[PDB]
């Protein structure tokens, strides 16, 4: 029946790896804030990630968190910890100098090397011991091709207990220039989710910052209890 | 003889569907598990109406006390 | 040797029998539930390659003890029935007339071996009763206890040989209680591959004397029952007061345990109705909920383009006490670095309501209180 | 294109009264409870039977 | 006689019933049962033992 969701809906503990793009483009103070005016993409990201972690910890507590930055290659700050303080210690100390492009191969390799995926005798009824999910906040172009990944990476995505959520900050809807390339690169990220389901978000550099917070909130949902992205609506007060 | 014998050549959640269809069939087509990727409206379902099913069990405990 | 390691050595044509037996994880009432298969031998010419094993020894938990029975198959004749050896229990008299499933042995049915062993264990029970016949004192109880079929046919008994001097006998009763544990909730284990097993409560009675004096009772509970009642170590049972009348003791424990179980399960199903109604209504924006016990829920809502969270915490007395609502901001942090949040527990509520009425009243409370909470978050919280 | 939920859709869809779908999602949860027990009893490794209830120790 | 590869030296459930049924049908209450258990004495299969 077209697309099928086999996984049970149970509140398993989450291992959440949050990836931040550190580019010169992230130091742009063009995001409008609902209090005063202007704000930086990185400071909004710090407030957003701190709020996300503080909120997730108050729910069930058993959740585990990790922080990763992206430059020429992925880099691990603090991870697989149930105490959020560690993460905040590494979070409020970031530089955004961009001296190279961003490699997905390195990120997949580091994530695979730092944690293993689980398996169960029955994936349709037996709830897994934990669920692995990775959030990527990115803005720079991927340069389009970069080949079609490898067998181990496709197997990583093939796992029903592994989730990849993405937020892309782009000028495709602002400029409408090279809009073909912007939409094609978003679709390049949207052609990997087809391994089960996953959440994707798009934001303009005009903001306001609200649309980014309003975005991170939507990623709080537990991936096994979270409905399909296209079905999710929050304005339940008309 | 064994060679001649060898060459001779001698997926829905059925429990959920049957329990849903047996629980208050007054809802008619309400028994479903497929939706349009766009709008939140029901799509037709192929699980069929024909199976015996076993272990039909309590939906909610219908009791009320105080103290 | 773990079963998953043994099942790689057995002849493939025989795997299903042992698979069914292992997966049942018991035969009788077991109590200890620590079933195992130990000794495994080739039972064929040493040069037979690949999976080949067919002889084995099975540890069947019975009453309080464990019987070590050797079972024999022949790999190159899989259709044929097995053969049995009852370890050092020589006096065991298995009546071949009662073993219908052995007389009608059918390899086409994987559960056949289990049915055979089951009937054998029933005959072993009868054999232990045959041994009990010599005591008379305990038969006084046994007869009256057998007159209750829901107990008599869900019962097991065991007796130790005479002491060389004094001639005292040790004995055990085991009972499966006929209470509806079917509606007990689920819970996640460490291994997940682990199985909590059949939801049962077992009552074991042990004696020091061949008479009705000095009795040690124990009540064993399925892991799910331990989770439902908050751990075995926090629950007590009335000890036997004196005289001889288990026929008057067991009804008390059954009635009391049914009272406690219904106490918890009523609350559980009412919480499930609440969470089910709230999902039906606002699931399009659900964040998380306790799929194991329905004690917590967390929803993400939007008011005029501003996001906020609501955490619903349900107490043990959910049908009686009001569930605690907790509004939380996504933008504001307090001085302590915690997110700005406010709890409501005194609000419009009636314990008699159903899921739908409570969900609609909660939507009304949202529409009426969200602006107040937002103004308060701006007043107290910092961005 | 249609999207299929093995355990049913977890919300009241368009054109349905949620007051009557409450019981539908209750049925989803009951079916999951009863199904998980049957799927668990097929696993080889069995969980320990924990500790017994002792009578109230006096003195 | 009977050969049971890897087995305890004591006659089985089936064997006792069968021996007594043969004692009945052949009218010989002086029958004997020769039980042989061959087995291997090390993992290496360098030493074997036939106990009868």
């Amino acid at each position: 029946s077209e697309v099928q969701i086999r996984t049970p809906r149970v509140n398993c503990p989450e291992k959440v790896i949050i990836c931040l793009d550190l580019s010169e483009e992230m130091s742009v103070p063009k995001l409008e804030s609902f209090n005063g005016s202007r704000t930086n993409a990185l400071n909004v990201s710090q407030k957003m990630v701190e709020m996300f972690v503080r909120t997730k910890h108050k729910i069930d507590k058993s959740h585990e968190f990790a922080l990763v930055v992206v430059n020429d290659d992925s880099a691990w700050l603090s991870g697989l910890t149930s105490d959020p303080r560690e993460l905040c210690s590494c979070l409020y100390d970031l530089e955004t100098a961009s001296c190279s492009t961003f490699n997905l191969e390195g990120l997949f390799s580091l994530i695979q090397q730092k944690t293993e995926l689980p398996v169960t005798e029955n994936v349709q009824t037996i709830p897994p011991p934990y669920v692995v999910r990775t959030i990527l906040v990115y803005s720079r172009p991927p340069c389009q091709p970069q080949f079609s990944l490898t067998e181990p990476m496709k197997k990583m995505f093939q796992c029903p207990y592994f989730f990849f959520d993405i937020v892309y900050i782009h000028n495709g809807t602002e400029e409408k220039e090279e809009d073909m390339s912007w939409k094609d690169m978003f679709a390049f990220m949207g052609s990997l989710d087809t391994k089960g389901a996953s959440y994707k978000y798009e934001v303009a550099l005009a903001g306001p910052a609200l649309e980014l917070h309003n975005c991170m909130a939507k990623l709080l949902a537990h991936p096994l209890q979270r409905p399909c992205q296209t079905h999710a609506s929050y304005s339940l007060l008309e | 003889r064994r060679t001649q014998q060898a060459r001779a050549t001698g997926q829905e959640n059925i429990l959920l569907c049957q329990a849903l269809r047996t629980f208050f069939p007054e809802s008619e087509v309400l028994h479903s598990c497929v939706i349009s990727l766009k709008n939140r409206h029901i799509s037709p379902s192929g699980c069929n109406v024909n199976h015996h099913v076993d272990v039909v069990d309590q939906l909610t405990l219908m009791v009320e006390y105080v103290y | 040797m773990s079963p998953e390691i043994a099942l790689n050595r057995i002849s493939p044509m025989l795997s299903p029998f042992i698979s069914s037996v292992v997966r049942n994880g018991k035969v009788g009432l077991d109590a200890t539930n620590c079933l195992r298969i130990t000794d495994l031998k080739s039972g064929c010419t040493s040069l037979t390659p690949g999976p080949n094993c067919d002889r084995f020894k099975l540890h069947i938990p019975y009453a309080g003890e464990t019987l070590k029975w050797d079972i024999i198959f022949n790999a190159q004749y899989p259709e044929l029935p097995p053969d049995f050896i009852f370890g050092e229990d020589a006096e065991f008299l298995p009546d071949p007339s009662a073993l219908h499933n052995l007389a009608s042995w059918n390899p086409s049915n994987p559960e056949c071996l289990l049915l055979v062993v089951k009937e054998l264990v029933q005959q072993y029970h009868q054999f232990q009763c045959g041994r009990l016949r010599e005591s008379s004192r305990l038969m006084f109880e046994y007869q009256t206890l057998l007159e209750e079929p829901q107990y008599g046919e869900n019962m097991e008994i065991y007796a130790g040989k005479k002491n060389n001097w004094t001639g005292e006998f040790s004995a055990r009763f085991l009972l499966k209680l006929p209470v509806d544990f079917s509606n007990i909730p689920t819970y996640l284990l460490k291994d997940v591959n682990e199985d909590p097993g059949e939801d049962v409560a077992l009552l074991s009675v042990s004696f020091e004397d061949t008479e009705a004096t000095q009795v040690y009772p124990k009540l064993y509970l399925s892991p799910r029952i331990e989770h439902a009642l908050g751990g075995s170590s926090a629950l007590h049972i009335p000890a036997f007061p004196g005289g001889g009348c288990l026929i008057d003791y067991v009804p008390q424990v059954c009635h009391l345990l049914t009272n406690k179980v219904q106490y918890v399960i009523q609350g559980y199903h009412k919480r499930r109705e609440y969470i089910a109604a709230f999902l039906s209504h606002f699931g399009t924006g659900v964040v998380e909920y306790d799929a194991e016990g329905f004690t917590k829920l967390t929803l993400l809502l939007m008011w005029k383009d501003f996001c906020f969270l609501v955490h619903i915490d349900l107490p043990l007395f959910f049908p009686r006490d009001q569930p605690t609502l907790t509004f939380q901001s996504v933008y504001h942090f307090t001085n302590s670095g915690q997110l700005y949040s406010q709890a409501q527990k005194n609000y419009p509520y009636s314990p008699r309501w159903d899921g739908n009425e409570m969900a609609k009243r909660a939507k009304a409370y949202f529409k009426t209180f969200v602006p107040q909470f937002q103004e308060a978050a701006f007043a107290n919280g910092k961005l | 294109g249609g999207r299929h939920y093995y355990w049913g859709i977890p919300f009241c869809p368009a054109g349905v009264d949620p007051n009557q779908y409450t019981n539908v999602i209750l049925c989803q949860l009951e079916v999951y409870q009863k199904s998980l027990k049957m799927a668990q009893r097929q696993l080889v490794k069995k969980r320990g039977f924990g500790e017994p209830v002792l009578p109230r120790p006096p003195f | 006689y009977k050969f049971r590869r890897h087995s305890d030296q004591i006659m089985t459930f089936r064997e006792q019933l069968l021996h007594r049924n043969l004692q009945t049908h052949l009218s010989s209450p002086e029958l004997v049962f020769l039980l042989l258990t061959p087995s291997i004495t090390t993992e290496s299969c360098s030493t074997h033992c036939l106990e009868h």
